[PDB]
């Protein structure tokens, strides 16, 4: 009667924040790309042809972006992705002969300073006997003299060994959903304005989220999502001037790379088996990588933003845009992937401004580099072969990565420079609006129901 | 007023509606709990412990004096410690996230009520009613 | 984030049928009963029906009984409406609209579609004839004047006007449209400037009509 | 069928005041009755459901009463994004039904019109049609009566009259008569005519000319 | 080490297919095996063949080729019409 009784409930929406196993999923067009497994999509589960949203009415849970497993899930899959994709290919380890390098076929300035050196070396051929006196076309980032002719060698055979990428793959960024389990959901977070922590007012539930394309680049966010309405600013910690300030962008700025350089795949053999692929001669004029950004694109952008970096550093305050303070080439430079190619742009003509209270486009420079050690990573060295023909691409600019100085005088300007490094935060952009809870469909309630008795 | 009959809200619909509301949709999340070279080894171990996860409640479900999924009751007198509510109070203004914030301290004691008093008593008391 | 958003205008002849489309957004489809109701121009409201999303039950109003047809297609979270039989007295604004639907029943309708406009005539496309209203010759001296844009007959709506493309903005009347006894549309725009402002300054007025994609622009000078 | 009857019609009011709309019903739809708010171009919002309860995020100043045949909306204090027309809805039975509306318009100082008159244009009258405009400009309140001469005899049945949505800014209304004529008509005739009634009018207001 | 791991991946399937049915047969009006009967009508569109004319006139592998389309349409009226509203009703009526 009035004396209640427990009663079990099977199914019941009862969950909590917890850390699980994510698998993958991307589309079956992306798998009929094929071309030898580009980047990962080989035993990929085909995702789901109507996914399905449940708004969760009246719910409300509270994210943390910064605290997000998902990101440190990510980033060790797309590493041990990095290291599958390299263990059967070429290793480059009879490379790292003496190299008789000069100039490359230009005529002059002196400021000019060589760049591409064009490089003769000594090389094994299939058999074991007989040499092979053999030449390549190297950039300057890739080599480095040491003490007759002027005798370099390559800047990672004193650092880690080095394998070549195989020509099959592809580096382009393809769409993965990230799904959980069975007994597991996703929860997302569906308000026009949310910095990534707290209590989230429209919340909704997911098997799989949207396809999130592994970008990975440094200063200049690529091709992401872009935020509503008006831009967001997100920070673990704005009083921190150590804490990277993660910028995300409601229209997209364009931007538009070219490798000007039609290189020549020369496929020198180092047989048995084996095989190098070298830069032949380049076809037309000795010229640089650059990248253009539209100045009237780029003053909106910028002006948007210091609009919304007003409402944490004061009304009235003086915002200064400056480029970055120096150490790795990584870290300095908007590093990033075209065309198989690894580009390197000068961004001190983007983080030039003064702003107060109250028509063509910007070239930048942009170096080359095909010897890379991307993600911190020593012993594993990984040379980008050549790529034939001028390379050209255009991306989305949707977010920045900042870092705030220390000198201060606080109270009056603020000064914001470009940072990176920690890849990690590249995934956090992207899963801000996603957080892993477990389901607990165990749960007991009183009522005024008893058993039998077996009448 | 007029009305034209049911509606679906889906997995984890009623989530934010109150027990006795949510009390409806039980069998939606029962359904989409079991669902049907490296990095494929990666779903394997997800879906062993997805199916573990499952017996593991199935098991629970089984030993108490259920065994029948959805819902059963209990010969278990409710301690009024374990936050003294009504059952207008529970059923019409309380969410399940919200209950299980609270009896989350009592939830491993209720279990153990469950499992030993009940259907090792209860069991055994049938087979003395069963011989005669 | 919630909202219903439903397809573009439509024109349609006596007789025939349109089919009128709403797909909802930012919430389960299913879970709420939908309202179909219309808006003839410069009217009140009229309720059709409603449909539940989950089942595909439908209750409609009787007086639409056989005529109007209510389906939905759940995996594109879409409703559908079919108004056939048509005649002019169907011209109007149709939206959708959600129910609250607490307790599973009719409580009140908090998510609306932007509407659907759908015109039924006999009319075929045509663009407007724009003549001008020519500024009296009388205008006050130091005063205001008046001049405008005479838009006529041309159908189905809308028009666009603007004056001077654009550069002129205030004191702009542009008037509804009205429906003519012919079946075609009519309005006027009207501008007030002042007197000194008459023959120093060009005025004309850019009206484009997309349907049957037509642009003018008249010069409207003191005749 | 329930129907629904709303009063006034059009109510006219002050920035600042309280005002009570009323929504009765023909028959008793107990307290299942929902009040919307609409303005020209767009959807309607729903304000009040069970007679009496706020929709989410509607702002505190709406209140309702009412159960029977008997309803009330108030708006403790009017602001500007108010002005709009009111609709009640009851759900009892089908059909659903809707009252005729209430529109709710801003008080202003008298303001008298400024009238003026457009004969056809030339181009016109070569197409083998004459449509003569008379424009009144800028006035408040919105009654306004307008009557077309021809050769001093009154004309019925050959204008149509659009008025505008009262203005944001200055809270005024304007309006056109548009008297459309055959060619052979306009023709046979000399004098045209709009006179223009207005309480903010000392006196009646004839605008005229002479064809040709 | 593989080939041996080929193996678990079938055993692993085998369970999963397993539970799939048996999760089935225990949301239903079942759980318990082999037999059991429901309070569903038989709609007459799903092929209208006679009581004498199906068991003592057809196997069950030409049975589930022409019922194989409405085959996921009973399914739903199985889970969500019966157990939900049965056992539902039950909680109203052991309450007295
Ligand atoms: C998300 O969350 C929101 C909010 O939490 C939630 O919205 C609620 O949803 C529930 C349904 O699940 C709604 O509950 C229904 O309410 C019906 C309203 O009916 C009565 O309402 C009148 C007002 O009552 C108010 O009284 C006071 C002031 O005195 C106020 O403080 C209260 O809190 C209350 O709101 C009431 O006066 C009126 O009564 C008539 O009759 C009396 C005589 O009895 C007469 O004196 C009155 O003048 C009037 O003529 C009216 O009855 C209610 O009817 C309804 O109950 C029916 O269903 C239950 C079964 O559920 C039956 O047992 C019962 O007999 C009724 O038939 C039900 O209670 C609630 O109103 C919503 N809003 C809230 C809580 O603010 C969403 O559902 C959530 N959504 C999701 C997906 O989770
Ligand atoms: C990087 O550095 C390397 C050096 O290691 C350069 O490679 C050399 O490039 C030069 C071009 O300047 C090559 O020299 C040319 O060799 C040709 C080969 O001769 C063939 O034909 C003859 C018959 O005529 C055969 O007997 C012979 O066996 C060969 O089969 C010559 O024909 C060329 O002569 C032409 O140019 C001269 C220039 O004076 C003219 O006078 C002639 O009339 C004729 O037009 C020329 O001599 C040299 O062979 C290359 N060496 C190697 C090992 O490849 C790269 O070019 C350089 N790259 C960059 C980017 O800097
Ligand atoms: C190959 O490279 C050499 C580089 O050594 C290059 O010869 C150089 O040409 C430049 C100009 O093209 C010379 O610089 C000049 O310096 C004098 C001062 O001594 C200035 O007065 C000159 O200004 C004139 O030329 C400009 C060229 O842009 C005009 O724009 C300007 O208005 C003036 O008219 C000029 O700056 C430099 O001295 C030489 N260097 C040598 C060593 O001779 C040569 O042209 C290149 N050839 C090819 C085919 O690439
Ligand atoms: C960079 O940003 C541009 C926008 O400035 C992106 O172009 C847009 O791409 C989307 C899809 O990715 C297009 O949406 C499409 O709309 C049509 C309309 O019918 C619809 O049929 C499609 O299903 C799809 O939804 C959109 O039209 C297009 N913008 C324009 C102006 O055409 C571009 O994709 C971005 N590049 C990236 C992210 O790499
Ligand atoms: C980056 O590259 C893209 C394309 O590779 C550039 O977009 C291109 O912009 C030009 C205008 O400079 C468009 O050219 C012409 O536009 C007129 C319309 O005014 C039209 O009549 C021509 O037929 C032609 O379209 C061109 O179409 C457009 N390309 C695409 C694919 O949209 C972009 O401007 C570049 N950005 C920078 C910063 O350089
Ligand atoms: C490639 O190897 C050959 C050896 O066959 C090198 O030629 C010798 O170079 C050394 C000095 O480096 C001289 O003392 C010898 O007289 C050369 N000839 C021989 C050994 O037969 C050649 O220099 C190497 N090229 C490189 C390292 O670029
Ligand atoms: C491997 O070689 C590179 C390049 O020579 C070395 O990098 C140099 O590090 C010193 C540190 O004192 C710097 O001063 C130089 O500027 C660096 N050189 C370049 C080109 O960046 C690196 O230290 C070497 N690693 C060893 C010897 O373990
Ligand atoms: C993200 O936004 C939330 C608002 O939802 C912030 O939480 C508020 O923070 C301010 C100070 O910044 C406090 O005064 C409020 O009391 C906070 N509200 C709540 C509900 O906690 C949060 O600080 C923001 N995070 C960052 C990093 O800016
Ligand atoms: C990136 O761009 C800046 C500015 O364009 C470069 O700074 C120049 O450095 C050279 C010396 O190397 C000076 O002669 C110039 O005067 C500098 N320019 C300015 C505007 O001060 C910088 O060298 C470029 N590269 C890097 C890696 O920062
Ligand atoms: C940032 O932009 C300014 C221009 O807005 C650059 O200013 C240059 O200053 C030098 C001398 O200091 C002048 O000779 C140039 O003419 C100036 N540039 C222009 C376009 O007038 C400044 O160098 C830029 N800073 C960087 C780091 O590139
Ligand atoms: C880069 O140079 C190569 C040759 O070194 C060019 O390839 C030629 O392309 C034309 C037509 O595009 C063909 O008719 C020739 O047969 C190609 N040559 C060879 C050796 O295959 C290539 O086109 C150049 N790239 C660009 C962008 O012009
Ligand atoms: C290569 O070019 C640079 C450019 O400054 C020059 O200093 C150097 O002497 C050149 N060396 C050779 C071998 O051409
Ligand atoms: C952020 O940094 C400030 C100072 O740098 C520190 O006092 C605070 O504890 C940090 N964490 C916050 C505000 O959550
Ligand atoms: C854009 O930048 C230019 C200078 O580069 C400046 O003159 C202009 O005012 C900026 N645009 C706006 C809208 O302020
Ligand atoms: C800064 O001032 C603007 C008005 O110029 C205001 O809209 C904004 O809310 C203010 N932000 C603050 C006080 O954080
Ligand atoms: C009820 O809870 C109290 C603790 O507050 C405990 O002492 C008591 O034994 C419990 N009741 C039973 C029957 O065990
Ligand atoms: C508990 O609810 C019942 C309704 O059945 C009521 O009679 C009783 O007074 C309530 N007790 C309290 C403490 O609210
Ligand atoms: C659960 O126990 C903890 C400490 O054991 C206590 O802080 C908390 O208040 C308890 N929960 C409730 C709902 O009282
Ligand atoms: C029986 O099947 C027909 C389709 O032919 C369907 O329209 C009808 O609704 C079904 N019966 C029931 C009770 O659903
Ligand atoms: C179906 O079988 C029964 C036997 O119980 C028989 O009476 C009936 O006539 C049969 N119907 C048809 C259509 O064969
Ligand atoms: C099952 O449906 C398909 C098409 O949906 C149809 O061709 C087939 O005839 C149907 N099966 C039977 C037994 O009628």
């Amino acid at each position: 009667a009035e004396n209640l009784w427990v009663t079990v409930y099977y199914g019941v929406p009862v969950w909590k924040d917890a850390e699980t196993t994510l698998f993958c999923a991307s589309d079956a067009k992306a798998y009929e790309t094929e071309k030898h497994n580009v980047w990962a999509t080989h035993a990929c589960v085909p995702t789901d042809p109507n996914p399905q949203e449940i708004h969760l009415e009246n719910v409300t849970e509270e994210f943390n972006m910064w605290k997000n497993n998902m990101v440190e899930q990510m980033h060790t899959d797309i590493i041990s992705l990095w290291d599958q994709s390299l263990k059967p290919c070429v290793k480059l380890t009879p490379l790292c002969v003496t190299l008789q390098c000069t100039n490359v076929t230009n005529n002059i300035t002196d400021d000019m300073r060589g760049e591409l050196k064009n490089c003769s070396f000594n090389m094994t051929t299939e058999l074991r006997d007989k040499k092979q006196k053999v030449y390549s076309l190297f950039y300057r980032l890739d080599v480095v003299q040491i003490n007759s002719n002027k005798e370099y060698r390559l800047i990672n055979c004193n650092t880690s060994a080095i394998t070549q990428a195989c020509p099959k793959v592809s580096f382009e960024p393809i769409p993965i959903h990230y799904c959980a389990p069975a007994g597991f959901a996703i929860l997302k977070c569906k308000d026009k304005k949310f910095n990534g922590t707290g209590p989230c007012p429209s919340v909704s539930t997911v098997q799989c989220t949207h396809g999130i394309k592994p970008v990975v680049s440094t200063q200049l966010l690529l091709n992401g999502s872009l935020a509503e309405e008006e831009v967001m600013i997100r920070s673990e910690n704005i009083t921190n001037n150590a804490k990277n300030i993660l910028v995300q962008f409601n229209t997209p700025v364009q931007i538009n790379c070219t490798r000007p350089n039609n290189n020549t795949r020369k496929s020198i053999r180092i047989g048995p088996g084996q095989a190098f692929y070298a830069t032949g001669d380049i076809i037309g004029d000795i010229r640089q990588a650059h990248c253009n950004v539209s100045k009237a694109t780029w003053n909106e952008t910028l002006g948007k933003v210091v609009k919304q970096l007003r409402k944490h550093f004061g009304n009235n305050t003086i915002i200064r845009f400056a480029n970055s303070s120096g150490g790795d080439l990584e870290v300095t430079t908007h590093s990033f992937n075209c065309g198989g190619e690894f580009f390197y742009c000068n961004t001190s003509g983007l983080f030039n401004s003064t702003w107060i209270s109250n028509n063509d486009s910007i070239t930048l420079p942009c170096r080359i580099k095909q010897i890379i050690n991307m993600w911190q990573r020593i012993g594993q060295a990984m040379y980008a072969p050549p790529i034939q023909g001028v390379i050209r691409c255009v991306s989305n600019i949707t977010g920045l990565i900042l870092t705030r100085d220390g000198g201060s005088t606080n109270s009056t300007t603020e000064t914001f420079r470009p940072g990176g490094g920690d890849m990690r935060d590249n995934w956090r952009s992207e899963l801000y609006k996603y957080k892993v809870v477990k389901i607990e469909p165990l749960g007991v309630a009183p009522t005024r129901c008893k058993r039998r008795v077996v009448g | 007023a007029v009305g034209i009959g049911a509606v679906f809200l889906g997995f984890l619909g009623a989530a934010g509606s109150t027990m006795g509301a949510a009390s409806m949709t039980l069998t939606v999340q029962a359904r989409n709990l079991l669902s049907g070279t490296v990095w494929g080894i990666k779903q394997l171990q997800a879906r062993v412990l997805a199916v573990e996860r499952y017996l593991r409640d199935q098991q629970l479900l089984g030993i108490w004096g259920c065994s029948g999924k959805l819902i059963c009751c209990t010969n278990v007198p409710w301690n009024s410690s374990w936050s003294n509510r009504n059952l207008s109070e529970i059923w019409d203004n309380m969410t399940w996230l919200q209950w299980d914030k609270e009896i989350s301290n009592y939830t491993q004691i209720i279990y153990g009520l469950l499992e030993e008093s009940q259907n090792q008593q209860e069991k055994n008391e049938q087979d003395l009613l069963a011989l005669d | 984030q919630e909202v219903l958003v439903q397809s573009g205008a439509e024109v349609k002849k006596p007789g025939a049928s349109v089919k009128v489309s709403c797909r909802a957004f930012g919430y389960t489809f299913t879970g709420n009963a939908l309202h179909w109701v219309r808006q003839a121009p410069g009217q009140g409201l009229e309720w059709l029906g409603w449909i539940n999303p989950h089942s595909g039950d439908t209750t409609t109003s009787q007086k639409f009984q056989g005529r109007v047809y209510m389906t939905r297609d759940k995996s594109i979270n879409t409703a559908f409406l079919d108004v056939t039989r048509l005649t002019s007295d169907d011209t109007g604004i149709y939206y959708c609209a959600r129910d609250k639907y607490y307790g599973n029943e009719a409580v009140g309708m908090d998510v609306w579609g932007q509407g659907t406009s759908v015109t039924v005539s006999s009319a075929s496309t045509k663009g407007p004839s724009v003549f001008p209203l020519a500024p009296s010759s009388k205008s006050t001296s130091g005063g205001t004047a008046a001049l405008g844009c005479l838009v006529k007959d041309y159908f189905p709506e809308p028009v666009t006007v603007s004056w001077n493309s654009g550069a002129l903005t205030s004191g702009v009347h542009t008037f509804p449209a009205v429906l003519q006894s012919s079946g075609l549309y009519s309005l006027s725009s009207v501008v007030t400037v002042p007197s000194s402002s008459l023959g120093t300054q060009t005025y004309i007025c850019n009206v484009n009509h997309k349907p049957s994609n037509t642009k003018v622009d008249k010069k409207v000078e003191p005749k | 069928d329930i129907q629904l009857t709303q009063s006034p019609s059009f109510l006219s009011a002050s920035v600042g005041d309280k005002v009570t709309i009323t929504c009765r019903a023909s028959q008793g739809v107990r307290n299942e009755l929902a009040w919307y708010q609409q303005k020209p171009g767009k959807a309607p919002n729903l304000l009040i459901y069970y007679a009496s309860t706020l929709q989410s995020g509607v702002p505190s100043r709406f209140s309702a009463t009412g159960s029977g045949t008997h309803f009330t909306l108030t708006v403790s204090s009017l602001q500007p994004e108010d002005f709009a027309t009111y609709f009640c809805q009851h759900m009892s039975s089908y059909p659903l039904t809707f009252g005729g509306g209430t529109k709710v318009e801003i008080k202003r100082t008298v303001a008298a019109p400024s009238v003026f008159i457009f004969p056809p244009s030339d181009e016109q009258l070569k197409s083998g049609t004459a449509s003569v405009v008379c424009l009144l400009n800028n006035f408040y309140p919105r009654e306004a009566k307008v009557q077309w001469k021809v050769d001093n005899a009154l004309q019925s049945g050959n204008s149509q009259e659009s008025v505008t949505e009262q203005d944001s800014k200055d809270s005024t209304y304007s309006l056109s008569s548009t008297l459309t004529l055959s060619k052979a008509d306009y023709e046979k005739h000399k004098v045209y005519a709009c006179e223009v009634t207005h309480q903010g009018l000392s006196s009646p207001v004839t605008k005229s000319f002479n064809r040709g």
